[PDB]
C-alpha cells in the first residue's frame, strides 16, 4: 500500500462534483458543475474535446457503455439528451421542478432515471423521452440513485436513511432499512452482487449495510464525514481495498477486515468531495471543491 | 392474476395477432396491410413502425437472440426483419399459405412451418433444405405440428386423432396414440401449445374439450399407448367452442379465449376449476390472446383494439412500512420510562 | 361402488336431488336438463350468504348474538339492490326504519 | 451553481357503520403535492363520513421527550393535538392516516364527537365529493407544492 | 357508425302536446330536461329485457314479440301486435 | 412379491405384496410406507394404464417386475 | 307424516359464514319462505322462455337468462359467476 499521485486536472471555473470512471478504462471527463464537461482522460489526463453550451451548472452527468453518451442534471430543471460527438440538443425532459440531482443509464443501456428533490422523479427513456409516473421515491429528496449488476433494482437514499430497493419492473420497492441515527443521506449505492449498500450516518460511522437483515457487517472508524458530499468506492483489482473520500485534505485507502487508519495521503488543498475506482488497474481519482479545482489521479 | 379493466390501446387500428420475446418488453402488432406495429410497454410508446407488405400477415413468432422474427401472409413470403431499423434480411416467396411458425428455441437457423394443406415441412434461415416429416396418412389435408420446451423432439398432430411423435431433426419415431374423442367420432386438432417451465402441454381440439397432457407420461407412453389427461376442461352451461389456447407464466394458469361471446376463461392446472371470467367490450368477436411470461397481464385481439389487464395492486403498496402495525382501539403501555459475519460484497 | 352425493360432488351446500324432483314434479316443463338443478341450487345459496352477511353485521352491531326478524327487516331495508329485489314484501314482525322528514323538526 | 458544493445546512349508529367498512372506504393512493394523499374509488356524498384519528395517546408531559424522539430518525411529521390534555401519535404504532396532506383549500375540518373512552376526532362530510378528489384538513395551528387556486400556499 | 345525440331529438313542442294530451293547462320551464330524462330511464328498462330475450333466442332482430314480452315482465301489457 | 416401480425421480421402492393382491391394496402400501394418498400412483406396463377395478393377474404381471409411475393430482 | 323445510341448510351456511351466531325460529321460517319465493320466481321465468323458444327442455342456459333477467344488475354479475363455478366443478 504504497499510492502515488502521477497527475493533475486543473482548469474548472467552479466546484468540481464528481469523479466516475469508465467501465473498461476508457475516459473520465470534468463531470463539475461549471457549465463545463472537458473530456479529461483516466490514464494520464489526456485533454479529448470541449463540450459545453449549458445554462446552469450540472449536479452529476451520466455515462455510458462507450463512455460517451450523458444526459445533464443540470440545475435549470432542465435535461438535454447529450452526445460527444454530435454537439445538439436531440430533445428536452421536462416534469421536474427543483434541481435536477442525479441520472442515471442503467448498465442495460436502455433507461434514464432522473431523482428530484420535491420527489418529481420521473424514469425516462432513451430513445423517445414521454412523460410517464411521478414516483414517491421517500418522504424526503433524493440524494442518490442508482441500478445494481443486472438492472431489476434501484436503490434511493433519504435524509431519514431511507434504503428503498425500488422495482424496474413493477414500481413497489421490497424492505426498508433504518439506523438508530437520523442520517441525511448523501449518497447509497449497489455492490458487484446488489446485497450490501453504503449508506450515510453522520457521526464519523459510516455503515455497510446488508440487503435483507438490514445489519452491518464491519463499521469503520478513522473517517471525516458529517455535512459534506462524499462518494462510496471499492476496489477488486488486487485483494480487498477500502476506497473513500475525505474532508481534511487526505486521500482514504484502507482494507475492509482491518477497519483501522493504514494509509492516508496527503495532496489536497479542499474537502475532497469525489474518489472512484477503477476496475482491472488500481486507477484512481480523487476530486474536490472550488478550494481546489484539481482533479489528482493517484496509482500504486 | 388479472382481474380489471386497466386500459387499453386505440393506436393502429386493424390488429391481428401477436406475441412476445422471452422477456416482456415489445408487441409486435400484426396488421391486416402488411404491417407489425411495435408497442412498448414500460415507457407506453410505438418505437418502431415495420411497414412490412399490403396483404394480412397470419402468424408471427420471435426467436431468442432478441433479433429475428419471422412471418408470412396471403402475400405468400416467409419474410423476416430485425427490430433495429427494419431490415428485411430474407424473402422467401412460396406457395401453399402459411398458418403458423415456430423456431427451434436455441437452434434459431431451424424454423418450423404449417403450410395450408400437406404436412409442416421443417425449412431453414439460409439453404432451401427443407426436411421433410412424413405424415402417413395425408388425406387429412390440415395437419399441425410443433417442438416441446427445449426443441428436443417434435410434436404432431392431424385431423383424424392419431399422434404422432419425431426426433428434431432425424425424426425417429418413438410414440404413437389416437385420441380418445367421444365412443365412435373423433376429432380434429387446432393447437398445440407449451410453457416455460416443464413439458405439460394442452391439446386443443374440436369437441369442445381441451385436453392437457405431460411429456414424461407420453414419453412413458410411446409406440402404440392409451395416454389418459391429467385433465378434461370445458364449459357445459354457455355451450362454447375455442379459438386459441396459451399457458402461464409457470404453466399453471390456462387461459384459453373464447370464439363466440370476447371473454377469456382462467383455470387451474393442479385443481382444474375455474377461477375467473374475464369481459371486455360485449359487441366484439375475439380472435388472438397474447399472455405475458413474466408478469400475468394479457392482450386481448378484436377489431383492432388491443386491452391491458392487470390487477392495479389494490391491497396496497408496502414499500415503505413492513414495520408500524395498527391498534384499534387505544391502546397504552405507557409504564416504561427507560461485526459477526463477513460475505463477499464484492462479488 | 360407494356412493356422493350430488351436493359434495359440486362443493355446494344446498341439496341438489331435492331441487331436481321439485322441478320434475311441479310441471314446469316436460324434460328437465342436467345442469340446471346445480345451477339453481348455487344461485340460492349465494342469495341466501347475501343476506344472512348483512343480517349478522347488524346483530353484532346491536350488541345480542342471535337473529330476531327485526335484523333481517334493517339488512333488507339497508341495502340497495336486496330492496329493489324485496319491494313488494312484508316481513312479519318486522317493523320500519327510522325515518323522519326533514321540516318536522324545530331549528 | 450547484446543491452538492453547497453543504446541507343516531351519529353513533351510522358511525359504528362507517366503523365496519374501513377496507371500504379508500385505499391508500396517492397524491403530487408532497408523495402520497387519499383519494377514493367512489364519490364521498353528504354527511358521509372517513376517518378517526386514533393512535397512541400522550400524557401531559411526554410530549416534551416526544420532541426528543423526534430528533433520533425524525419520526414523527405528522401532529394532530387530541386536547390540553392528551396528544395522539401515529408513528410508532397506531393509526395509519399519516399522509393525509394539506393544500390551502382544504376539502375536510375537525370535529370532536364523545365516547365513554373519551373525546374523538370524528371526520363527516357536507357535500358530495367526488371521484379522486384528495382529502385534505385545515390545519390552524416550509411552502407547498400544490399548485391551487386562490391558495396562500402555507400550511394554516 | 356511432351517435351522439338525440336525448334533445325528442323536441321541445311534442313534450308540449303530451301535456296537453294528458289534461294540462299550464306549464313551468325545467319540465322538458327532467321528462327527458324519466323518458330515457324508462326506454332503458324496456331495452334490457328485449335486448336479453333476443341474445338469448340466438337471432340478431329483435323482433316485436319480445317487445311485447318485455312489457308483459314490468307489467304494462300491450294489446295489438302478437 | 417384490416389485419396483420406476417413477419421475428414479424411486425405485421396495414393497411387501403377494401375486394375490388388488391394485387399491398396493398403492394402500404405498400410502403407508410414504404417505401419498392412492390417487395417482400409475403403474405402467409396457406404456399403457392399469385399473384399480382388476387383481395383479388381469394383466399378466410376472412376479418381481419393474414398474413405472406417472404423479397425477387426482385430488383435483 | 314427514314435510320437507330448509332449517339444516340455512344452519349450515350460517355456521360457515359466522362462527358463532344462533338464529331464532321466526327468522328460520322467514328464510324459509324466502327461498321458496325465489325458486318459484325463478322456475317461473325458465318456464316461460322455454315455451317462447318452442323448446321442452329446461337446460341451465335458460336458468342464467332467468338470473339475469330477474335479479338487478351486480347481484347478477356475482350470481352468474357463481353458477357457473359451481357447474364447472360438477362436471369433474
Ligand atoms: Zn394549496
Amino acid at each position: 500500500p504504497n499510492y502515488a499521485l502521477k497527475f493533475t486536472l486543473a482548469g474548472h471555473t467552479k466546484a468540481v462534483s464528481s469523479v466516475k470512471f469508465s467501465p473498461n478504462g476508457e475516459w473520465l471527463a470534468s463531470s463539475s458543475a461549471d457549465k463545463l464537461i472537458k473530456i479529461w482522460g483516466a490514464y494520464d489526463g489526456k485533454f479529448e474535446k470541449t463540450i459545453s453550451g449549458h445554462k446552469l451548472g450540472i449536479s452529476d452527468v451520466a455515462w455510458s457503455s462507450d463512455s460517451n453518451l450523458l444526459v445533464s442534471a443540470s440545475d435549470d430543471k432542465t435535461l438535454k439528451i447529450w452526445d460527444v460527438s454530435s454537439g445538439k440538443c436531440l430533445k428536452t425532459l421536462k416534469g421536474h421542478s427543483n434541481y435536477v440531482f442525479c441520472c442515471n443509464f442503467n448498465p442495460q443501456s436502455n433507461l434514464i432515471v432522473s431523482g428530484s428533490f420535491d420527489e418529481s422523479v420521473r424514469i425516462w427513456d432513451v430513445k423517445t423521452g414521454k412523460c410517464l409516473k411521478t414516483l414517491p421515491a421517500h418522504s424526503d429528496p433524493v440524494s442518490a440513485v442508482h441500478f445494481n449488476r443486472d438492472g431489476s433494482l434501484i436503490v434511493s437514499s433519504s435524509y431519514d436513511g431511507l434504503c428503498r430497493i425500488w422495482d424496474t419492473a413493477s414500481g413497489q420497492c421490497l424492505k426498508t432499512l433504518i439506523d438508530d441515527d437520523n442520517p441525511p443521506v448523501s449518497f447509497v449505492k449497489f455492490s458487484p452482487n446488489g446485497k450490501y449498500i453504503l449508506a450515510a450516518t453522520l457521526d464519523n460511522t459510516l455503515k455497510l449495510w446488508d440487503y435483507s437483515k438490514g445489519k452491518c457487517l464491519k463499521t469503520y472508524t478513522g473517517h471525516k464525514n458529517e455535512k459534506y458530499c462524499i462518494f462510496a468506492n471499492f476496489s477488486v483489482t488486487g485483494g480487498k481495498w477500502i476506497v473513500s473520500g475525505s474532508e481534511d485534505n487526505l486521500v482514504y485507502i484502507w482494507n475492509l477486515q482491518t477497519k483501522e487508519i493504514v494509509q492516508k495521503l496527503q495532496g489536497h488543498t479542499d474537502v475532497v468531495i469525489s474518489t472512484a475506482c477503477h476496475p482491472t488497474e488500481n486507477i484512481i481519482a480523487s476530486a474536490a471543491l472550488e478550494n481546489d479545482k484539481t482533479i489528482k489521479l493517484w496509482k500504486s | 392474476y388479472p382481474e380489471e379493466a386497466d386500459g387499453t390501446l386505440d393506436c393502429i387500428s386493424m390488429a391481428l395477432t401477436c406475441t412476445f420475446n422471452r422477456w416482456g418488453t415489445l408487441l409486435a402488432v400484426g396488421c391486416n396491410d402488411g404491417r407489425i406495429v411495435i408497442w412498448d410497454f414500460l415507457t407506453r410508446g410505438i418505437a418502431k413502425i415495420i411497414s412490412a407488405h399490403i396483404h394480412p400477415v397470419c402468424s408471427l413468432c420471435w426467436s431468442r437472440d432478441g433479433h429475428k422474427l419471422v412471418s408470412a401472409s396471403t402475400d405468400n413470403i416467409v419474410s423476416q426483419w430485425d427490430v433495429l431499423s427494419g431490415d428485411c434480411d430474407q424473402r422467401f416467396r412460396f406457395p401453399s399459405p402459411i398458418l403458423k411458425v415456430q423456431y427451434h428455441p436455441r437452434d434459431q437457423n431451424k424454423v418450423l412451418v404449417c403450410p395450408m394443406k400437406s404436412a409442416p415441412v421443417m425449412l431453414t434461415l439460409s439453404d432451401s433444405k427443407h426436411v421433410v416429416l412424413p405424415v402417413d396418412d395425408d388425406s387429412d389435408l390440415n395437419v399441425v405440428a410443433s417442438f416441446d420446451r427445449r426443441g428436443e423432439y417434435i410434436y404432431t398432430g392431424n385431423a383424424k386423432g392419431k399422434i404422432l411423435v419425431l426426433k428434431t431433426d432425424s425424426q425417429d419415431l418413438v410414440a404413437s396414440f389416437r385420441v380418445t374423442t367421444g365412443t365412435s367420432n373423433t376429432t380434429a386438432i387446432k393447437s398445440i401449445e407449451f410453457a416455460r417451465k416443464g413439458s405439460c402441454f394442452l391439446i386443443n381440439t374440436a369437441d369442445r374439450i381441451i385436453r392437457v397432457y405431460d411429456g414424461r407420461e407420453i414419453l412413458t407412453c410411446g409406440r402404440d399407448g392409451e395416454p389418459e389427461p391429467m385433465q378434461k376442461l370445458q364449459d357445459l352451461v354457455n355451450r362454447t367452442p375455442w379459438k386459441k389456447c396459451c399457458f402461464s407464466g409457470d404453466g399453471e394458469y390456462i387461459v384459453a379465449g373464447s370464439a363466440r361471446q370476447h371473454a377469456l376463461y382462467i383455470w387451474e392446472k393442479s385443481i382444474g376449476n375455474l377461477v375467473k371470467i374475464l369481459h371486455g367490450t360485449r359487441g366484439e368477436l375475439l380472435l388472438d390472446v397474447a399472455w405475458h411470461p413474466v408478469r400475468p397481464i394479457i392482450a386481448s385481439i378484436s377489431s383492432g383494439v388491443v386491452s391491458i389487464w392487470a390487477q392495479n395492486q389494490v391491497e396496497n403498496w408496502s414499500a415503505f412500512a413492513p414495520d408500524f402495525k395498527e391498534l384499534d382501539e387505544n391502546v397504552e403501555y405507557e409504564e416504561r420510562e427507560s461485526e459477526d459475519e463477513e460475505v463477499d460484497v464484492t462479488s | 361402488a360407494k356412493a356422493k352425493t350430488r351436493s359434495s360432488r359440486a362443493g355446494l351446500q344446498f341439496p341438489v336431488g331435492r331441487v331436481h324432483r321439485l322441478l320434475r314434479k311441479g310441471n314446469y316443463a316436460e324434460r328437465v336438463g342436467a345442469g340446471a338443478p346445480v345451477y339453481l341450487a348455487a344461485v340460492l345459496e349465494y342469495l341466501t350468504a347475501e343476506i344472512l352477511e348483512l343480517a349478522g353485521n347488524a346483530a353484532r352491531d346491536n350488541k345480542k348474538t342471535r337473529i330476531i326478524p327485526r335484523h333481517l327487516q334493517l339488512a333488507v331495508r339497508n341495502d340497495e339492490e336486496l330492496n329493489k329485489l324485496l319491494g313488494r314484501v312484508t316481513i312479519a314482525q318486522g317493523g320500519v326504519l327510522p325515518n323522519i322528514q326533514s321540516v318536522l323538526l324545530p331549528k | 451553481g450547484s446543491a452538492r458544493s453547497e453543504p446541507k445546512m343516531s351519529k353513533s349508529s351510522q358511525y359504528r357503520k362507517m366503523k365496519t367498512e374501513w377496507k371500504s372506504n379508500v385505499y391508500l393512493a396517492r397524491s403530487r403535492i408532497q408523495g402520497l394523499g387519499l383519494y377514493a374509488a367512489r364519490d364521498i356524498e353528504k354527511h358521509t363520513m372517513v376517518i378517526e384519528y386514533i393512535g397512541t395517546i400522550i400524557r401531559n408531559e411526554v410530549a416534551n421527550r416526544k420532541e426528543k424522539l423526534y430528533e433520533s430518525q425524525n419520526r414523527g411529521v405528522y401532529m394532530f393535538r387530541m386536547d390540553n390534555d392528551h396528544v395522539i401519535d401515529a408513528t410508532l404504532t397506531g393509526g395509519p392516516a399519516r399522509y393525509i396532506n394539506h393544500s390551502c383549500a382544504p376539502n375536510c375540518v375537525a370535529e370532536v364527537v364523545t365516547f365513554e373512552r373519551g373525546h374523538k376526532i370524528i371526520i363527516s362530510s357536507s357535500r358530495r365529493i367526488q371521484k379522486g378528489e384528495e382529502l385534505c384538513y385545515d390545519y390552524k395551528f416550509i411552502p407547498c407544492h400544490c399548485g391551487a387556486v386562490n391558495c396562500r400556499k402555507w400550511m394554516n | 357508425k356511432v351517435l351522439r345525440d338525440n336525448i334533445q331529438g325528442i323536441t321541445k313542442p311534442a313534450i308540449r302536446r303530451l301535456a296537453r294530451r294528458g289534461g294540462v293547462k299550464r306549464i313551468s320551464g325545467l319540465i322538458y330536461e327532467e321528462t327527458r330524462g324519466v323518458l330515457k330511464v324508462f326506454l332503458e328498462n324496456v331495452i334490457r329485457d328485449a335486448v336479453t330475450y333476443t341474445e338469448h333466442a340466438k337471432r340478431k332482430t329483435v323482433t316485436a314479440m319480445d317487445v311485447v314480452y318485455a312489457l308483459k315482465r314490468q307489467g304494462r301489457t300491450l294489446y295489438g301486435f302478437g | 412379491m417384490q416389485i419396483f416401480v420406476k417413477t419421475l425421480t428414479g424411486k425405485t421402492i421396495t414393497l411387501e405384496v403377494e401375486p394375490s393382491d388388488t391394485i387399491e391394496n398396493v398403492k394402500a402400501k404405498i400410502q403407508d410406507k410414504e404417505g401419498i394418498p392412492p390417487d395417482q400412483q400409475r403403474l405402467i406396463f409396457a406404456g399403457k394404464q392399469l385399473e384399480d377395478g382388476r387383481t395383479l393377474s388381469d394383466y399378466n404381471i410376472q412376479k418381481e417386475s419393474t414398474l413405472h409411475l406417472v404423479l397425477r393430482l387426482r385430488g383435483c | 307424516t314427514r314435510k320437507e323445510s330448509y332449517a339444516i341448510y340455512v344452519y349450515k351456511v350460517l355456521k360457515q359464514v359466522h362462527p358463532d351466531t344462533g338464529i331464532s325460529s321466526k327468522a328460520m321460517s322467514i328464510m324459509n319462505s324466502f327461498v321458496n319465493d325465489v325458486f318459484e320466481r325463478i322456475a317461473g321465468e325458465a318456464s316461460r322462455l322455454a315455451h317462447y323458444n318452442k323448446r321442452s327442455t329446461i337446460t341451465s342456459r335458460e336458468i342464467q337468462t332467468a338470473v339475469r333477467l330477474l335479479l338487478p344488475g351486480e347481484l347478477a354479475k356475482h350470481a352468474v359467476s357463481e353458477g357457473t363455478k359451481a357447474v364447472t366443478c360438477y362436471t369433474s
